[PDB]
């Protein structure tokens, strides 16, 4: 009996013991997220402890079959996913210290409160409060006060924790035969083995840099336009050849520029397309929305929803009887159980979120046949890139006229198209530089390129060079600005958003080519196109069984992340912005500062 | 007239696990096959070697009825010349099979909240199973080179596992009850005959 047969038998036992334990954990978690009761929390915790214990015990057994002995490229993937040690490589005291540091950072971010000067009886938390001031207030001193407060109390309480967090997360990575904790994160994109379809962990940096070197013109033109439209609201605070202050971007950190649509709308007389009043005057409910989404998915060839979906799922707010968590989620409990939790309301936003969650559920239904450890997406960005493209086709005016929610005599003028494109760009295009900046800074900190005493200096030098935003007041080494964000204080990866943004438009262009759509890409609808549904299902059914380089080729035809499809989506806006910025300055200078 | 006892086979209160499946020799009685058309939802009524319509006016010597409970995804493994976990270690049918295979859903009876752990199936066996063979051994499976000596651990597994039936699983994982009819004719006088 060679080693491979023994590995196959061990995997056969694991696949039966894991499904049952995971189902009991998932059902307990669902019951907790529907109700709220001291009993349900206890049941959740007990089941979670059982599942964690089962995984902890089984990894020790799997570290007795050497990896090089197996040549199957499917058993190796499953054993590799079990053989990671994690934080167990460290000593007990160091592990306890790391857990304490993480818990302290989480609990200091969660309950951070800021108090206005000379008034202790009025203090604000993060949500709500400070998030409403920097989303709707047009005063300048009100925004700067909140921006400085959040990084004065909460920001400065995390740097001593963060330094030790870094030094301790480097030891765990180095004990796992990596270079640094940054290389550990880049391991989700590593493919070793199958010839031609190989991806190294260091190639991701080059790919990201190459892709970002092409988005710079469109981002520059958008930045110049927003700068021109922001001088009219703050007359004597913004330089016509300078950089945008960091507290005037509609959010605490500047992640999204959505809340600038009121100030930067191209044509204010013409309103956007809202079908909220149409839905109410036709007497629609949540059930109608979900059946419409299902009917949309069946046209492209994908299957129906299970009979258990319509019975075991929550689609309406229970009311005062129950206390639930109103966060739209898609559940795959295992063993054929699929459910959606969503407090649905009659609004176009919920109409699109229904399509999004149903796309998640369809992707889950596709790979049910694979083994347990290969029941995920190709990588961390495929899943919600697949989910997102379904919402793009559901909001186009062509689709809305077909289902009758929009009048059949409504004509699509060329002035609303610019509105739609700019609204989409303020959310999709305005966050890529921020994502790239933050991930680059975190990667450089872990490697050791940024010394311990030049963190904020390089952080603010990178923002004036990549994103284009300058600080309103000076900051020194006593501050920890990056830790002020949720994804940094809590140990989370951040490049998934970048990869998802670039993947979704590649997928959309491939499907629109398959659907024989002629015209601009942003009017596209893949409805009633059976060919465009087989192509997608040729990728949804694989899961992690094959490298993500091959799964992309089954849809797009290329084997690498590409940016040209994103630019084809924004061509009319790019031309309009080039015409509009003929009498302005495009670019920025890294010398001007508001405090100078 | 004495009708064959097809009532107590299909409509039994409790069924048997796959690895220890019951067999009833129905003999020397007249058999009415219209009774079988009750229980209207049949997930499968595939017949081999005969046709359901003319089954009445062709009569045999001995008829065997075998009963057990499987999951939905494994119903396709009870056809002749199939390969799978159940068809190779639990219940195997010959390639020259004559008879019918009947399966109907039993979610409302065999699934309980919390789980029904009384149904078991074999997962590990040394070699494949010859047709119409029944194994009830519970010896430790040795998957390595180190003798097990009647314990469990590294490369020494427990052969039988248990289903976890619940009333919330999908159609493919819900319980199904299967009854298989085998028709034997031989030079010994024919006894079981229809109307
Ligand atoms: C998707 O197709 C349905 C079905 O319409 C038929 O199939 C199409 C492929 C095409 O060949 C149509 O001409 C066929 O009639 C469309 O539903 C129909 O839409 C028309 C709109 O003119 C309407 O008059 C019918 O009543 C609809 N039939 C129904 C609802 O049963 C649907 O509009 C198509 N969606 C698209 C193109 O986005
Ligand atoms: C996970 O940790 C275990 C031990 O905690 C590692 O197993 C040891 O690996 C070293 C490497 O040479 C051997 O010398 C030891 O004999 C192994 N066993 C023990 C008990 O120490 C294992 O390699 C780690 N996982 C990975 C992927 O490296
Ligand atoms: C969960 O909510 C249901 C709905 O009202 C209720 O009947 C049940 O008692 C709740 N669970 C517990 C443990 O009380
Ligand atoms: C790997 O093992 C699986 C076992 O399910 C087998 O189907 C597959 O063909 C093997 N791969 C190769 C390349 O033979
Ligand atoms: C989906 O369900 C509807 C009604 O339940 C049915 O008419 C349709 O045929 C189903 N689609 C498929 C592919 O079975
Ligand atoms: C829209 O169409 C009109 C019609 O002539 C044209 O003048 C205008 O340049 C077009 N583009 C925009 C952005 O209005
Ligand atoms: C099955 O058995 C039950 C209980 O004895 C009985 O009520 C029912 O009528 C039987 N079904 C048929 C088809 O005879
Ligand atoms: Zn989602």
């Amino acid at each position: 009996s060679t080693i491979e047969e023994q590995a196959k038998t061990f995997l056969d036992k694991f696949n039966h013991e894991a499904e049952d334990l995971f189902y009991q954990s998932s059902l307990a978690s669902w019951n907790y997220n529907t109700n709220i009761t001291e009993e349900n929390v206890q049941n959740m915790n007990n089941a979670g402890d059982k599942w964690s214990a089962f995984l902890k015990e089984q990894s020790t057994l799997a570290q007795m079959y050497p990896l090089q002995e197996i040549q199957n490229l499917t058993v190796k993937l499953q054993l590799q996913a079990l053989q990671q040690n994690g934080s167990s490589v460290l000593s007990e005291d160091k592990s306890k210290r790391l857990n304490t540091i993480l818990n302290t950072m989480s609990t200091i971010y969660s309950t951070g409160k800021v108090c206005n000067p000379d008034n202790p009886q009025e203090c604000l938390l993060l949500e709500p409060g400070l998030n409403e001031i920097m989303a709707n207030s047009l005063d300048y001193n009100e925004r700067l006060w909140a921006w400085e407060s959040w990084r004065s109390e909460v920001g400065k309480q995390l740097r001593p924790l963060y330094e030790e967090y870094v030094v301790l997360k480097n030891e765990m990575a180095r004990a796992n035969h990596y270079e640094d904790y940054g290389d550990y994160w880049r391991g989700d994109y590593e493919v070793n083995g199958v010839d031609g379809y190989d991806y190294s962990r260091g190639q991701l940096i080059e790919d990201v840099e190459h892709t970002f070197e092409e988005i710079k013109p469109l981002y520059e033109h958008l930045h110049a336009y927003v700068r021109a439209k922001l001088m009219n609201a703050y007359p004597s605070y913004i330089s016509p050849i300078g950089c945008l202050p960091a507290h005037l971007l509609g959010d605490m950190w500047g992640r999204f520029w959505t809340n600038l649509y009121s100030l930067t709308v191209p044509f204010g007389q013409k309103p956007n397309i809202d079908v909220t009043d149409a839905m109410v005057d036709q007497a629609w409910d949540a059930q109608r929305i979900f059946k419409e989404a299902e009917k949309f998915f069946v046209s492209v060839g994908l299957p129906n929803m299970t009979q258990g979906f319509w019975e075991n799922s929550m689609l309406t707010d229970p009311g005062n009887v129950q206390k639930a968590v109103c966060h739209p989620t898609a559940w795959d409990l295992g063993k054929g159980d699929f459910r959606i939790l969503m407090c649905t309301k009659v609004t176009m936003d919920d109409f699109l979120t229904a399509h999004h969650e149903m796309g998640h559920i369809q992707y889950d239904m596709a790979y049910a046949a694979q083994p347990f450890l290969l029941r995920n997406g190709a990588n961390e960005g495929f899943h919600e890139a697949v989910g997102e493209i379904m919402s793009l086709s559901a909001a186009t005016p062509k689709h809305l006229k077909s289902i009758g929610l929009l009048s059949p005599d409504f004509q699509e003028d060329n002035e609303t198209e610019i509105n739609f494109l700019l609204k989409q760009a303020l959310t999709i295009v305005g966050t890529l530089p921020f994502t790239y900046m933050l991930e680059k800074w975190r990667w450089m900190v872990f490697k050791g390129e940024i010394p311990k005493d030049q963190w904020m200096k390089k952080w603010w030098e990178m923002k004036r060079e990549i994103v284009g935003v300058v600080e309103p007041v000076p900051h020194d080494e006593t501050y920890c600005d990056p830790a002020s964000l949720f994804h940094v204080s809590n140990d989370y990866s951040f490049i998934r958003y970048y990869t998802r943004t670039l993947y979704q438009f590649q997928f959309q262009e491939a499907l629109c080519q398959a659907a024989k759509h002629e015209g601009p890409l942003h009017k596209c609808d893949i409805s009633n196109s059976t060919e465009a549904g087989q192509k997608l299902f040729n990728m949804l059914r694989l899961g992690k069984s094959e490298p993500w380089t091959l799964a992309l080729e089954n849809v797009v035809g290329a084997k690498n992340m590409n940016v040209r499809p994103l630019l084809n989506y924004f061509e009319p806006l790019f031309t309009w912005l080039k015409d509009q910025n003929k009498n302005s300055f495009v670019g920025w200078s890294t010398d001007w500062s508001p405090y100078a | 007239t004495n009708l064959c006892p097809f009532d107590e086979v299909f409509n039994a209160t409790r069924f048997a696990s796959v690895y220890a499946w019951n067999r009833k020799r129905i003999s020397n009685c007249v058999a009415d096959y219209s009774v079988l058309y009750n229980f209207a939802p049949f997930f499968a009524f595939k017949c081999y070697g005969v046709s359901p319509t003319k089954l009445n006016d062709l009569c045999f010597t001995n008829v065997y009825a075998d009963s057990f409970v499987i999951r939905g995804n494994e119903v396709s493994q009870i056809a002749p010349g199939q390969t799978g976990n159940i068809a190779d270690y639990n219940y195997k049918l010959p390639d020259d099979f004559t008879g019918c295979v009947i399966a109907w859903n039993s979610n409302k009876l065999d699934s309980k909240v919390g789980g029904n752990y009384n149904y078991q199936y074999r997962l590990f066996r040394k070699s494949n199973l010859k047709p119409f063979e029944r194994d009830i051994s519970t010896e430790i499976y040795q998957a390595g080179n180190k003798p097990c000596n009647g314990v469990a651990g590294f490369n020494c597994y427990f052969p039988l596992r248990s289903y976890g039936f619940r009333p919330t699983y999908g159609v493919g994982h819900q319980p199904y009850r299967v009854v298989v009819l085998s028709f034997e004719l031989l030079h010994a006088p024919a006894t079981v005959c229809g109307p």
